[PDB]
């Protein structure tokens, strides 16, 4: 048995659970805000984090390979949650303000690099 | 000779060990000694057979209880004969090295067709009604009226080996279908029955995949043999295919027509319990139901049986009592033969599967015809989804399942393809005095134009006239035998009618022989019988076949035969029949395979199954080409086996047509020198 962190009712299996080993209920399961599930290049671009850090730094994030809501063009996406990756990169860049600093200097390196 | 594992002693008939050889022992001790599955990837056809049965050998000898039962199950009847005879001349250098025998037994199953004596059933090629009318010559009411000896032509094998092959076992020889055959007909036995005997008294076993993956006569083959038992597969490449194929069946105008046919005479044979006479009257009219309806598809796995229950309003309870109807209500009746009698069969155990497997599977159908489309074919199909099922009874059975082949390239997406735990993850890469093999990857052509295999370049002329110029100076440079494989027939008669329109397809006839290998058995089994001889002698030939064919795998191009293998583009298996793409959008959700990689995975294992057929024994050699810049990116190169990818220099993957044949001519020229065993 699971102890939801939200609501507090033990459950067994749960989709949060299955898929990124968080404990929460589906009853608890904010999918639309609070679990939001991002594309990876998009996590990347916004958290500015690398595939390692992803991949390699203990624990493993986990995340789902959906098809895209467009054509079968090419989809196969993968989404991963919103939580983890928001912890994840405050875990590696230290706090919030650091990555906006490290964001900004990186978009005037890439001004800079253009001129 | 003996070789010192760091625990053991091994002897080996061959005096010289490779170091490959010596790697994949340790690696196999190391697995035994974990007590656990694994996976391995050697590249050698021969030689790994002989390691493995000695290996085998010196563990049973040194743990008799940890191991019991050994299982070798292959591909095809040669390979389980070329398995036998090395055991044989392993146990042969066994007993001249020690001087004393050893009470081992080794026998090979097979077909009834395969090991029978009557001379009234081998003729026919009938592989459905030879079981049958096995059957009907002997069986429990058989047995029952023979203590009346009733005067009847029946056989009587059995009713001698059961009164007199029941008692002696067979400590101590191995013995070959054709030795098991012969002993039986010396002592008036049956193989098949004496070998039922004396599984269970015996130390190795040998037969095909279909008798474990089968759920239907796996049990019988093996109930309680061993619970802690060592089971390879070797040359199972494409394990994942052959477990899906197992629970699948089709259906089509010619069953049901069978199926009404017979029922008149089941019911005329009746008339001469109830709770399945009127059972099975109704349901042929249930799926004839789509036979009017004029629809593209349909899936449902759940809801068919929910359906059922609706125009004829049957519960799922006695669907799942069909299975053991079978062997009660058919024997009763005293069925004469199996002939015109399998299609109904088959509706059972169809019945039992949608009833009890419905949560990785789905029910698809397709009125589509080759070349007659529509005109009267809706086709019923229950196509499984997922391997794991045809393969979890034996992963539960069993403690060290290994599998093993010539092209197990990525050793991370079969434990996700099907449930399994590896431990392994070994791979090896074979050695020699010299580079056997020269792989390459061809990219533009001598007009700076990519020849890529893409779908909407197909019809294009620029690509297609590379193909026969790629083809044509390379028919000039390799001798003796090139083996070209393409994406599918509908590409590949293209392909040549568009070099018969421009005069190119000429200049390659007075060069080698063209042959194409067709659909049919016969005529591909004498088109393939000239291709030996053409190769035999200096005229040589272009063999032309296609990569998801049958005689891709169904041949092995030893030295001499097939010195070039060209694999003209990357072959993609067909998106249409609405088939694959299910099995695509269930391993999305499910195991969380990308589309695209499993569908690169695919192309690329059988387009490295097919161009590893060229390296045969050491002395072999052989060249390979990928007429294709796809194969060029690192994605689809990683996908080849290690022992390819040391060999594929990064200086030979995007080079021309005219650069490729300076490499095959530098690399031929130097390989025909004489060299040190
Ligand atoms: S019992 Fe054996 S010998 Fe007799 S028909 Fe059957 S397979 Fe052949
Ligand atoms: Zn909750």
């Amino acid at each position: 048995y699971v102890i939801c962190e939200e609501c507090g009712k033990e459950f067994m299996d749960s989709y949060l659970m299955n898929h990124f080993d968080l404990p929460t209920c589906d009853n608890c399961r904010d999918a639309d805000d609070k679990h939001k599930l991002i594309t990876k290049t998009e996590a990347k671009q916004e958290y500015l984090l690398k595939d390692c850090d992803l991949e390699k730094r203990e624990p493993p994030l986990k995340f789902i390979v959906k098809k895209n809501p467009h054509h079968s063009q090419w989809g196969d996406m993968k989404l991963y949650l919103k939580l983890q990756i928001v912890k994840r990169s405050l875990e590696v860049w230290g706090s919030q303000e650091a990555l906006e600093e490290a964001k900004e200097v990186r978009q005037e390196n890439r001004e800079k690099m253009k001129q | 000779m003996k070789l010192n594992v760091d625990g053991l002693l091994v002897y080996f008939p061959y005096d010289y060990i490779y170091p490959e050889q010596f790697s994949y022992m340790r690696e196999l001790k190391r697995t035994l000694d974990a007590k656990g599955h694994g996976v391995l990837e050697m590249p050698s056809g021969t030689g790994k057979t002989v390691s493995l049965l000695a290996l085998i050998m010196a563990y049973q000898r040194a743990y008799p209880l940890e191991v019991t039962k050994l299982i070798y199950c292959s591909r095809t009847v040669p390979e389980i004969e070329k398995v036998i005879e090395e055991l044989r001349k392993l146990l042969n250098f066994y007993e001249k090295q020690e001087g004393e025998k050893l009470p081992f037994l080794g026998l090979a199953l097979s077909s009834r067709k395969n090991l029978c004596i009557h001379p009234e059933v081998t003729p026919l090629r009938f592989g459905k009604d030879v079981d049958g009318k096995c059957h009907s010559l002997t069986a429990s009411y058989v047995r029952a009226q023979y203590q009346h000896d009733t005067s009847l032509p029946h056989c009587r094998f059995y009713e001698e080996f059961d009164a007199h092959g029941r008692e002696v076992p067979l400590p101590a020889g191995i013995y070959n279908l054709d030795d098991l055959k012969a002993l039986g007909r010396r002592q008036g036995w049956c193989p098949y029955f004496l070998a039922r005997y004396s599984i269970l008294h015996a130390n190795v076993v040998v037969y095909s995949y279909h008798y474990l993956l089968d759920p239907k006569i796996a049990d019988l083959v093996s109930k309680e043999l061993a619970r802690k038992a060592v089971v390879v597969f070797d040359e199972a490449h494409n394990i994942d295919n052959v477990c899906i194929d197992s629970m699948s069946v089709n259906l089509t105008r010619r069953t049901l027509d069978r199926c009404q046919g017979n029922l008149e005479t089941l019911q005329k044979t009746v008339l001469r319990a109830e709770h399945f006479l009127g059972f099975l009257r109704r349901l042929l009219e249930y799926v004839k139901w789509r036979l009017r309806v004029q629809h593209v598809v349909q899936e449902s796995p759940p809801a068919f049986l929910s359906g059922l229950a609706q125009r004829v309003c049957i519960q799922r309870k006695p669907l799942r009592f069909c299975a053991e109807r079978l062997r009660s209500l058919l024997h009763t009746l005293e069925i004469t033969d199996l002939a015109d009698f399998s299609p109904l069969t088959l509706l059972a155990n169809f019945a039992t599967l949608v009833s009890t497997y419905a949560k990785g599977f789905t029910i698809i159908i397709e009125p589509f015809d080759d070349r007659t489309p529509t005109i009267a074919n809706p086709i019923l199909h229950f196509s499984c989804m997922d391997a794991s099922l045809a393969i979890k009874p034996v992963f539960e059975r069993f403690q060290s399942v290994i599998i093993t082949s010539g092209t197990l390239s990525p050793l991370d997406i079969y434990p996700k393809i099907l449930d399994f735990h590896p431990v392994t993850m070994a791979t090896f890469t074979m050695t020699l005095a010299r580079v056997c093999l020269c792989p390459m990857i061809i990219g533009r052509g001598n007009d700076q134009v990519a020849i890529s295999s893409k779908f909407e370049t197909r019809e294009d002329i620029a690509v297609i006239r590379n193909y026969g110029n790629l083809l044509l100076e390379m028919s000039a440079v390799v001798p003796d035998g090139i083996v070209a494989f393409f994406t599918s027939y509908q590409y590949m008669e293209s392909t040549v009618a568009s070099w018969y329109e421009q005069g190119i397809l000429e200049n390659i006839q007075r060069n080698k022989l063209l042959f194409i290998e067709t659909q049919d058995g016969a005529e591909t089994s004498v088109a393939l019988e000239k291709y030996q001889e053409a190769c035999e002698n200096g005229r040589g030939a272009i063999l032309l076949s296609v990569a998801r064919g049958k005689v891709s795998e169904g041949i092995d191009f030893v030295h001499h035969y097939g010195r070039a293998v060209i694999m003209f583009g990357v072959p993609y298996v067909y998106t249409q029949s609405r088939i694959l793409k299910a099995r695509l959008e269930y391993l999305r959700d499910q195991f969380q395979i990308r589309e695209n990689d499993f569908l690169t995975f695919d192309a690329m294992r059988h387009a490295a199954q097919c161009v590893g057929r060229a390296i045969r024994g050491k002395t072999d050699y052989g060249l390979m080409v990928f007429a294709d810049k796809r194969f060029a990116r690192g994605d689809k190169r990683g996908k080849l086996p290690r022992w390819i990818q040391e060999h594929l220099t990064d200086a030979n993957l995007n080079l021309t047509v005219d650069e490729g044949v300076q490499v095959a001519k530098y690399f031929l020229r130097q390989m025909a020198q004489p060299f040190h065993r």
